[PDB]
């Protein structure tokens, strides 16, 4: 198999800094349909082949709005990954929407 | 008639390719309020 110092070299490259939610799938589009504003999300170092979120991440929705899927972004505006969040959420009044937890990893 | 042979080398050709793959988790859940300091009952006055 791969090799973890690999594993952990290999993603220290990424560095995600902004995520965005979409009330629909981006992988076809991550550039379209968006919903918020971005927000900053700042992750930790490689360990164990797998970066980890260091503080939550308030993203705060408009009202009548539906977030199901989210995307992340780098410096250059380049969309790194993408991805869905639990279940659609659907915000009458003005919300926020919390991010617990993002953990990218490549350890299969 | 010499019949002599000879030698050669062990030539061997492979096509070796390693990967991997990934994904992402994302826990999150609809703000009802949040880790506050001071939690305190308050009386707002315009």
């Amino acid at each position: 198999t791969l090799t973890i110092d690999g594993k952990n070299k290999i993603l220290a490259t990424l560095t995600p800094t902004t995520i965005v939610l979409h009330n629909v799938d981006p992988t076809a589009d991550p550039t379209a349909n968006k919903v918020t504003q971005p927000v900053a999300i700042f992750f930790s170092e490689p360990n164990n082949g797998l970066i980890a979120s260091e503080d939550t991440v308030n993203i705060t929705v408009p009202a009548s709005a539906t977030v199901s899927h989210f995307s992340l972004w780098d410096d250059n505006s380049k969309c790194v990954a993408t991805g869905a969040l639990s279940s659609p959420q659907f915000f009458a009044e003005e919300g926020i929407y919390v991010i617990s937890s993002v953990s990218i990893d490549l350890n299969k | 008639t010499r019949v002599h042979s000879y030698r050669g080398v062990l030539i061997i050709t492979d096509e070796l390719t390693v990967e991997a793959g990934s994904r992402v988790s994302l826990s999150g859940y609809v703000s009802d309020g949040g880790t506050s300091d001071v939690f305190t009952i308050c009386r707002l006055l315009d």
